[PDB]
């Protein structure tokens, strides 16, 4: 039983190798979500911080892969940061080679290409991590795509990642069923995460302070992440409403 | 199956413990020191009569003031002895000089464990 | 480090088979359904868009691909194993023949060379072979219409219809019936659809339908104009609307 | 050679001459200057005609390639960047000279190529032997908010200044132009001024005139069945 | 049992065995014996014969006129190792004119070991080695275990029955680390620390091999009717 | 060619001609020799405009991955990256450049690299065939902590005098002012500093 | 590390076989039969499609028999893919030797370079053997016209008659009783069609499940014609010997 | 010293009213001295025909090769090669020797089998391509070659009176330089019959 | 079964049992710790001393990166010294491009992928240490802690190897009891203490106590050994405390 050790088929045509590096993915027992508004793509991620000796400030999930584009990841850290160095670095190597700032769908198709590599050859084993690349695209408008072990990747109008996924993804087909729009329909950023972190309180069941959750914010020409207090004014306006 | 470099729960590396059984199987080979000379001696057990034996070469020169004699799967001495000639010529030629007898033994003997994966 | 697989990972048993390439075709069978069929005028490649999530884009996963202006490609299987495919094989049309020859491989030739990569994953040291079946549809002058299946193994064969993946058995009778050497494009298109709604279960619309063909020249998708012996891409991709107005008439 | 490029309102437009020397001779009188990168993006070529052509066929191929991985239409800057780099790393000795115009999703754009990897950016540009009898038409004459067809005449008379006052640069002009939202258009021998005059008489000789020694047939033909 | 098969491979415990069956080779082979003052540094070996007819194994090798070792275990590994060091002293020399400390000689021999340990095809050294010098901190005694782990000490040994010798050296540390500007007094204390660690055999004039280095006395060997006076 | 880059009380401004010559033929007339390796740290152009193309794309590169891991790098640091380069390719190159950028921390720096690939920080620089008529000029005007004016004036008269009298300088005075308020371009025709 | 992985695909059995190239014969065994017979005035290859469909565009297919060279081709037993590999390699030696000797190649060592390079992955590289057997027919002056036959262990043989693929032990001895040394290519045509009509595991022989091939002296005077039979042709000479 | 003026030689090609000419001397020599008369410098490989001058060794290396390519592309597409495809190759194969390259001026000339159309095309010896309407000049003569063929050229001859202009056009201008001559083959092509002509010249 | 016999292969957990072995290396290892302070890092080691005839103040365990980090680990000591020699030619290629030293942030993912990309193939070993290392750079203090995986984070306080809990008890109490923080001398007199402390799970054997410490203020932001008088002081305060 060796075709279960390396990447090769078992008699079924499966990869299991692949598939318990989708097991690996729920290791850290984090809960990702992602939607897009209309000038703005916001990405939202559980945050914990068990131990009180850990600095919380360098405990992060959540990339700056470019100005433009940011990535969340949902795995152990150490697949995490691999993946992310090499994001940057294929980022960079993309903007001085042909002239402009890589796309969010390209870069997920060139990620999803090296893990396909993963699969097929046997030497490299597969990543145990989703990658969630978000931007605001100079063609496409906001934008989310997604990188799995298997080497898989497709665009989203929204998405959700972790443990409790389907309760999050349910939640979010629901609400697009109703509005009938491939998007958040708001003016500003702000409100668009407000929606986020709402539409995840109902999904989890959970209720959240400063410290619980972690932010990044995709508009045009920049990405960046929220701070505890930015977020805390965040939390203070769902409250109030 | 297992590496050719593996060592042993006794502390010793399986590939030459076992190149040691095969060279019991071996013809009998005898050497003596004196202060007169030092004398060597073969077994050279041919398969067959119809084998002609003085084709079995199991003494060879080295040099003009080395011998050498041999014992075990003697194709491998091949390389062995042609590495121990060209050490032996060579410093001669660098040094103006015979070699001595240890320096060549261990030149020959460093070939040993240059062997893996 | 140093990749130290330089050996087969595909080898013989002692019955004659090669178990990875068998097993590749057992993923194959997995594989959402998809054909092809060749009319006079035209050849015509479909599947269905298997979405793994309602809140997922369909449209930016591409099933059925151009490889050459006169060349596309649908597949039943991996989908990775496809994506990397289909950018191996635009590659090595213009590697292998247009840098040398001035213009783009027949489909024949194309075919081949796409052969020749899944083959050598099928033999080459450290790796697996490719999960997947391609049907290449194509245009040549010299050749005309052509409509080729690639299997794991490398093997090749040229087809007048056929069907892969899930509900091929089936397919494949279905269209027995149905195909005759005097068959039109539109005709072609109108027999895809009826095979094609067989196999699928949910929705089936032009959202969820993925076809395209290859056909006439296309003057309007080129992009320029001045040149008389440049007259457009045969390979179209039909839109959701176009797919909708035939099911009316269906 | 003379090429030229200008941009106008709503896009640009190159153009270049026909003439291609080996010395004091002409090896082409209707020679193809300018070359097609991608469907609206096209450059024009100056040098050593071999390089243009293949450097020009390279990149283009790679353009082609990247849009059908990228799934968007190619920008001028990616094929500019990939040929200064290209162009570089061969330190001057690919001789080609380019002005490299086009439209794509960001707008319209003009840059020139020169053979060591030098890129510049300008709403004209003129480039080869006859670029100087051009770019004293083209400082003549240019304006900003130029019209198409106001664009066209300009860069079609820097070329004819360089056809009739430059002996590196002759016969006919070609011209494309490149509109945001619109299929460019090559037009191939925009102008004819240099058209031959009727000869005096004819030599067409009486059939025997030459003498012969052999005749034979040349099979060019498969084996034969049978 | 099933995590030995190769150096690669950690047990469920967190042992490397393939490393540790290398540290058994060295428990098989011959006692030796390091020892220092403030102004010497002695090796004391016990040399092992095949038969009667047969040489005893050298078990001491000079690395530079300040700097050698002693060793138990595989020969040619030790041959390997000795070779580098002689390396590592000659390139300090030559490049910075400089004699390498023993302190620096010993994190080299650790860093080229481990090597060996953390990568898949080769095998861990054989072989424990002693190393002793003086340099410009003075004298210097250095245990070294195939693993990679190096340890400066005042004194040790190893090989097999190794443990006696150790122990009369714990008792007599403060003794024979004040023995400064007496040579042969500090190699008596080694051949007395040896003598601990024999059976049945006894030290004769072919079998015992004494080296020391000082403060103006370079790395010699003592071999033959020349540790005759220290039986 | 005649480049400039000169420090001042809130920040730094560079100042470049626009002239590229092929011989005695001017190229190009309106060429912009201030280019960006990082938001706020830029550089002045001299030599080779192929070689310093090729420089200049290589750091921003550089830099702009060291931002994507690291943060914001010093100008110092760009400095460095543009050494590395103009040092150990000194047999292949020809480029003569100023790096100038502005942090809150080191507020405004300047860094002068010429041919050799040797890296020398001032308080302003000057460089290219131009610089050599001003060298007198431009060491009796400078103050250190100017004002923004006062340094746009200095900058102004220095590259018109260098202008005057080099052949391979002219056209019009391009010029990038970086501080903590921002990045602003300014530009200067010959009508307005011909008559200085 | 990698090592537990490894089939070891070069070993010898106990018995002092090549396990794969013996697994790789028992995957040919299996394959559509596959045959050549050498006349007086010219080679005949016949050659069995493996179980096709009705929607197979037969005209423009091209499983079974393959050409070299002018002068020689052959028919395929086993995988198509690793046959195209080798008939690639062997089309470029043939190139090769004319370049270098401005000579067409002789049959022989065409064979035997790529009878070698099989040879080197049963000995060497760790990697699979080609599951593929070969018929050569060729011609060239100094032998006239020959057949060969290669397999995965790179060992070759030259003959008279022979069969590669299934049911070869059947249609050997068909051919061993029917065959004469001074038999002509029409009647060798005969011969290969009524075995194969024999050994097919079909139920009948029709012209869609047939690939068919001639190298005739008949061609206009002293040269030599390769002859890749159309469908239509091959229907055709299915009627003329009495078969359908 | 100079490649392409060692051995000399001179190939010039015509078109006509459905039919295409292609013709060069037979000489061969080592700068002074006249070694051979019976060094052809056009090949043909199916229906497609090749001249090949300068630098002997490598007109005699060009066949060679092209001979390969053409044979392999035949085996793989199953059809002959076309003068446009062909032209396309040569230029290929040139280029890939940019910095090293052949010392040769090839001439293709052809008529494509399906259209019909005659095709004649002109190189440099690094792959550029000239793909001309009426004539092609190549070799030590080719000034000779441009000056003969630009006066004695009118367009839609038919095939026995473009015989005499291509023959009247080498003829002179190869009595015009020292390094071409020594005899000449005339190559008139029609869509399904090729006639070959030995011409008679002086033998200086 | 077999999951476990070989690296970087995913066990239907998703886990990788090779790297959780060398877990177990390290958990065997003597205890190490990593106190950050005010102004800078302090680092402090258990050395066991297993005979008389070991050189005092010798056999030096904690090693300097460059001239403003420092190293200490637990488990197999040659691969913390192989793990050391790395980042020192990480330190030097970053210094020799980039000209400032290296941030400590930076240098510790050179190290984490450095660990992670030995847990991405069977021809290599993971490191059997866990690696607690920090410094003092332009963005001030910062302390890290870096696992076999090639997982690390930033802490307050860190702690590894067989006295890892009873440490790890002692520096919570610290970060509860110290909100506005601690100064850098505080810190090494407190690094002595949580050692000895922490010395009752290795109790068999007497140990050697080696600290040491980056601080802006105390050394100019360079590494540097505690010796002499503050050392003595800090074991002083240390026996003070178990009595
Ligand atoms: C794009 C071009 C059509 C624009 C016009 N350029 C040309 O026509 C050039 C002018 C030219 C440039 C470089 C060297 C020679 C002549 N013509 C050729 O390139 C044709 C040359 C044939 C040739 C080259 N060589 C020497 C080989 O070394 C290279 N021998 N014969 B334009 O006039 O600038
Ligand atoms: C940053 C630069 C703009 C600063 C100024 N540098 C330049 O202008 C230099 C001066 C120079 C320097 C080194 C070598 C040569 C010339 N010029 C070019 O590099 C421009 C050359 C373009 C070119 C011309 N040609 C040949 C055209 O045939 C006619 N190929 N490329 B500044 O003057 O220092
Ligand atoms: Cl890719
Ligand atoms: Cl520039
Ligand atoms: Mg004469």
């Amino acid at each position: 039983g060796y075709d279960r050790h390396i990447t090769i088929f078992s008699p079924e045509g499966r990869l299991y190798q692949v598939e318990y590096a989708f097991k690996a993915t729920n290791q850290t027992n984090i809960n990702s979500l992602a939607v897009r508004g209309k000038d703005c793509t916001v990405v939202i991620s559980q945050k914990k911080v068990p131990d009180k000796l850990l600095d919380p400030t360098t405990v992060s999930y959540i990339f700056c892969i470019s100005r433009t584009i940011g990535m969340v990841v949902n795995g152990p850290i150490p697949d995490a940061r691999n993946a992310a160095l090499r994001a940057k670095a294929e980022a960079a190597e993309f903007r001085y080679k042909y002239g402009y700032d890589m796309p969010c769908d390209v870069l997920a198709k060139r990620m999803a290409n090296l893990s396909q590599i993963y699969t097929q050859r046997a030497y490299m084993r597969p990543l145990g991590v989703i990658l969630t690349f978000v931007s605001v695209d100079e063609e496409l408008g906001p934008s989310i795509y997604k990188t799995d072990p298997a080497g898989y990747y497709v665009g989203y109008k929204a998405t959700a990642t972790g443990p409790k996924q389907q309760e999050i993804t349910t939640n979010l087909e629901n609400h697009f069923k109703k509005s009938k729009i491939d998007h958040i329909n708001e003016e500003s950023w702000e409100k668009v995460v407000e929606f986020a972190i709402t539409h995840m309180i109902d999904a989890l069941g959970t209720e959240f302070s400063k410290n619980d959750l972690e932010v990044g914010v995709a508009t045009k020409d920049k990405f960046f992440t929220l701070s505890a207090e930015n977020i805390e004014e965040r939390l203070v306006a769902i409250a109030e409403q | 199956d297992r590496g050719v470099s593996t060592f042993s729960p006794e502390g010793r590396l399986f590939q030459v413990e076992y190149s040691l059984e095969a060279i019991k199987l071996g013809s009998t080979a005898i050497g003596i020191a004196t202060k007169e000379g030092v004398v060597l001696g073969v077994e050279k057990r041919a398969t067959s009569p119809l084998l002609e034996s003085d084709s079995i070469e199991k003494i060879v020169e080295i040099d003009r003031h080395i011998g050498c004699a041999m014992s075990g799967l003697t194709a491998d001495a091949r390389s062995m002895i042609e590495h121990a000639r060209t050490a032996a010529v060579t410093h001669n030629l660098y040094y103006d000089e015979d070699i001595n007898v240890e320096s060549l033994t261990q030149s020959v003997c460093d070939l040993a464990l240059r062997f893996g994966e | 480090m140093t990749d130290r697989y330089s050996f087969s990972l595909t080898t013989f048993s002692p019955s004659g088979k090669l178990g990875q390439i068998d097993y590749a075709l057992t993923a194959v069978k997995q594989g959402v359904t998809s054909l092809g069929i060749k009319a006079t005028n035209g050849v015509v490649i479909a599947t269905e868009k298997k979405s793994s999530s309602p809140l997922a884009m369909s449209e930016t996963l591409s099933k059925v691909s151009l490889l050459t202006p006169d060349i596309g490609a649908v597949y039943s299987g991996m989908g990775p194993d496809y994506r990397v495919l289909v950018d191996k094989s635009r590659k090595v049309a213009h590697t292998s023949y247009k840098r040398i020859y001035g213009e783009y491989p027949p489909t024949k030739l194309l075919v081949s060379e796409v052969a020749k990569i899944m083959q050598e994953a099928t033999q080459s040291g450290g790796v697996r072979p490719f999960g997947v079946s391609l049907l290449i549809a194509g245009h040549d002058e010299f050749n005309g219409f052509s409509l080729y299946q690639v299997d794991p193994s490398g093997s090749y064969f040229p087809w007048k219809a056929t069907a892969i993946g899930k509900g091929s058995v089936a397919a494949k009778t279905f269209l027995e019936k149905r195909w005759n050497d005097e068959l039109e494009l539109e005709d072609a298109i109108h027999i895809a659809l009826l095979t094609l709604k067989e196999s699928v279960e949910g929705e089936f619309n032009g959202d969820t339908i993925e076809l395209a063909i290859i056909g006439d020249e296309n003057p309007d998708l080129l992009g320029y104009t001045g040149i008389p012996t440049d007259k457009g891409p045969r390979f179209r991709k039909l839109t959701s609307q176009e797919i909708n107005d035939r099911l009316e008439a269906l | 050679t003379t090429i030229v490029g200008v941009k106008f309102n709503n896009g640009v437009v190159i153009a270049a001459d026909t003439r291609s020397t080996q010395g004091p001779i002409v090896a082409d009188k209707n020679c193809a200057k300018l070359h097609r990168i991608s469907p609206k993006i096209w450059c024009a070529g100056a040098g050593t005609a071999a390089d243009t052509e293949a450097v020009t066929q390279l990149i283009g191929s790679n353009i082609e390639l990247h849009s059908l991985y990228t799934s968007r239409e190619p920008r001028v800057v990616s094929a500019l960047q990939m040929l200064k780099q290209h162009l570089f790393k061969y330190q001057g000795h690919i001789g080609a000279y380019l002005i490299v115009a086009g439209v794509d999703p960001t707008g319209s754009h003009l840059f020139s190529i020169h053979a060591h990897g030098s890129t510049d950016v300008g709403y004209y540009l003129s480039l080869g032997s006859g670029s100087l009898a051009a770019m004293a038409v083209l400082e003549s004459h240019w304006k900003q908010d130029l019209t198409k067809e106001e664009a066209i005449k300009l860069a079609s008379d820097a070329i004819q200044a360089g056809i009739w006052n430059d002996l590196g640069s002759g016969s006919n002009v070609d011209v494309c132009v490149m509109e945001i939202g619109k299929d460019a258009e090559y037009l191939r021998n925009y102008l004819t001024p240099n058209v031959r005059e009727e000869k005096q008489k004819s030599y067409k000789f009486p059939r025997g005139t030459t003498a012969v020694l052999k005749e034979s047939i040349v099979n060019i033909c498969d084996i034969q069945e049978e | 049992n099933n995590y030995d098969g190769d150096t690669v491979t950690f047990s469920p415990t967190g042992r490397l065995f393939q490393v540790e069956y290398a540290l058994e080779a060295i428990k098989q082979g011959s006692v030796t014996v390091g020892l220092r003052s403030n102004t010497h540094a002695v090796l004391v070996a016990l040399k092992r014969n095949a038969d009667e007819l047969s040489s005893y194994q050298k078990k001491i090798i000079k690395c530079d006129e300040h700097m050698g070792l002693s060793l138990a275990g595989l020969a040619p590994d030790a041959r390997v190792l000795s070779n580098y060091l002689r390396q590592q002293c000659n390139y300090s020399s030559l490049v910075f004119n400089r004699k390498l400390a023993v302190e620096r000689a010993g994190h080299l021999l650790c860093d080229k070991a481990q090597k060996n340990t953390q990568s898949y095809g080769g095998r861990p050294y054989g072989v424990g080695l002693l190393i002793i010098g003086y340099d410009k901190s003075g004298a210097h005694l250095l245990e070294f275990q195939p693993s990679g782990n190096v340890t400066e000490l005042y004194g040790t040994a190893i090989g097999a029955r190794s443990q006696g010798a150790k122990t009369y050296l714990e008792r007599t540390l403060d003794t024979f680390i004040k023995i400064d500007g007496n040579p042969d007094e500090l190699i008596k204390a080694g051949v007395e620390a040896i003598s601990q660690s024999l059976r049945d055999e006894s030290l004769t004039v072919d079998n015992l091999s004494i080296a020391i280095v000082g403060k103006d006395t370079p790395f010699t060997i003592y071999d033959g009717e020349a540790v005759a006076k220290y039986i | 060619t005649s480049i400039m880059a000169v420090t001042f009380k809130d920040g730094v401004i560079l100042g470049a001609d626009s002239r590229t010559t092929t011989g005695a033929y001017i190229a190009n007339r309106v060429t912009d020799k201030l280019t960006r390796v990082h938001d706020k740290i830029w550089c002045c152009r001299s030599g080779s405009a192929a070689d310093t193309q090729a420089i200049a794309d290589i750091v921003q590169y550089h830099l702009e991955l060291y931002t994507s891991q690291y943060g914001t790098p010093s100008t110092e640091t760009a400095a460095s990256v543009f050494k590395e380069l103009c040092y150990e390719n000194k047999d292949n190159l020809t480029a003569g450049i100023i790096v100038a950028g502005y942090d809150d921390k080191n507020k405004g720096e300047v860094y002068t690299i010429p041919l050799g690939g040797s890296v020398h920080k001032l308080p302003y620089a000057i460089a290219g065939s131009g610089s050599t008529f001003i060298y007198g000029y431009c060491d009796k005007n400078f103050r250190e902590n100017m004002s923004k004016e006062e340094t746009v004036d200095f900058i102004k008269h220095s590259l018109s005098q260098a202008i005057k009298w080099d052949g391979s300088s002219g056209g019009v005075i391009r010029m990038v002012v970086l501080t903590a308020a921002g990045v602003e371009r300014l530009i200067f025709y010959p009508d307005e500093y011909e008559q200085l | 590390g990698s090592r537990r992985y490894d089939s070891r695909t070069t070993i010898f059995s106990p018995e002092g076989r090549l396990y794969q190239v013996e697994y790789a014969l028992e995957s040919i065994s299996h394959a559509g039969t596959a045959i050549g017979i050498m006349a007086s005035d010219g080679i005949v290859l016949a050659a069995e499609r493996k179980v096709t469909s009705t929607l197979l565009e037969q005209d423009t297919s091209t499983e079974k028999l393959y050409k070299l060279n002018d002068k020689i081709a052959v028919a395929v037993a086993g995988l198509t893919a690793d046959a195209e590999i080798l008939i690639n390699t062997a089309r470029i030696h043939a190139q090769n030797y004319l370049k270098t000797y401005n000579e067409d190649i002789p049959v022989e060592i065409l064979v035997r370079r790529l009878s070698d390079i099989k040879q080197g992955y049963t000995q060497h590289g760790g990697l699979r053997p080609f599951g593929v057997s070969f018929i050569y027919a060729g011609y060239d002056d100094r032998y006239g016209y020959q057949l060969y036959t290669s397999n995965p262990s790179g060992n070759y043989t030259g003959w008279k008659a022979i069969s590669v693929g299934a049911n070869t032990s059947a249609a050997q001895t068909l051919l061993q009783m029917d065959y004469k040394d001074d038999m002509k290519v029409d009647d060798a045509i005969e011969l290969a069609l009524k075995t194969l009509s024999k050994t097919t595991d079909s139920s009948a022989l029709t012209y869609d499940r047939l690939e068919f091939a001639t190298i005739r002296k008949g061609a206009n005077d002293g040269e030599v014609y390769q002859k890749i039979f159309k469908p239509q042709e091959i229907k055709d000479i299915l009627v003329k010997t009495g078969i359908t | 010293s100079d490649p392409s003026s060692i051995n000399g030689g001179i190939v010039v090609a015509m078109t006509g009213k459905d039919c295409v000419a292609i013709a060069c001397d037979l000489r061969l020599g080592s700068q002074s001295l006249g070694v051979s008369n019976k060094f052809e410098k056009i090949f043909h490989y199916g229906h497609v025909f090749l001249g090949i001058t300068g630098l002997a060794t490598d007109v005699t290396t060009l066949n060679e090769m092209f001979r390969y390519k053409t044979n392999l592309y035949k085996l793989k597409e199953e059809r002959a090669i076309e003068p446009e495809t062909f032209t396309q190759l040569v230029s290929s194969s040139l280029y890939e020797r940019r910095f090293g390259p052949y010392f040769v001026g090839p001439v293709v000339a052809g008529i494509n089998s399906k259209s019909g159309k005659p095709f004649i095309a002109g190189f440099d010896l690094i792959g550029c391509i000239d793909e001309a309407k009426d004539f092609i000049v190549s070799g030590t003569a080719s000034d000779q070659l441009f000056g003969m063929c630009e006066s004695l050229y009118e367009p839609n001859l038919e095939p026995e009176d473009l015989f005499e202009t291509i023959s009247q056009a080498l003829l002179n201008a190869a009595d015009r330089d020292a390094l071409s001559g020594w005899g000449a083959v005339v190559y008139i092509i029609k869509k399904d019959e090729v006639v070959k002509r030995y011409l008679k010249m002086r033998q200086d | 079964t077999g999951y476990d016999l070989s690296n970087s292969v995913f066990s239907p957990d998703g886990r990788n049992f090779q790297v959780e072995y060398a877990v177990k290396a390290v958990e065997n290892g003597t205890t190490s710790i990593g106190i950050k302070c005010n102004d800078g890092v302090v680092f402090a080691v258990e050395k066991l001393i297993t005979s008389k005839l070991l050189v005092p103040q010798k056999n030096v365990k904690i090693q300097v990166v460059d001239r403003h980090i420092g190293c200490v680990y637990s488990g197999l000591i040659p691969d913390g010294r192989h793990l050391v020699n790395r980042g020192r030619e990480e330190a030097a290629s970053f210094k020799k491009l980039y000209k400032t030293p290296i941030p400590i942030p930076a240098f510790a993912d050179r190290l984490g992928q450095y660990v992670q990309a030995h847990t991405l193939y069977n021809s290599v070993r993971p490191f059997g240490v866990s690696t607690i290392f920090g410094g003092v750079d332009k963005n001030g203090a910062h302390l890290y802690m870096l696992e076999p995986s090639g997982s690390y984070w930033g802490y307050k306080g860190a702690a590894t190897g067989k006295g890892r809990q009873s440490a790890k008890a002692e520096l919570e109490k610290l970060v509860d009891h110290h909100p506005e923080g601690l100064s850098a001398r505080e810190a090494v007199k407190q690094a002595a203490k949580i050692i000895y402390l922490a010395h009752e799970d290795n109790k068999e054997k007497d140990f050697e106590l080696e600290i040491s410490w980056c601080s802006l203020s105390e050394t100019n932001g360079l590494h540097k050994f505690v010796k002499g008088d503050l050392l003595q002081e800090a074991i002083d305060f240390a026996q003070k405390e178990i009595n």
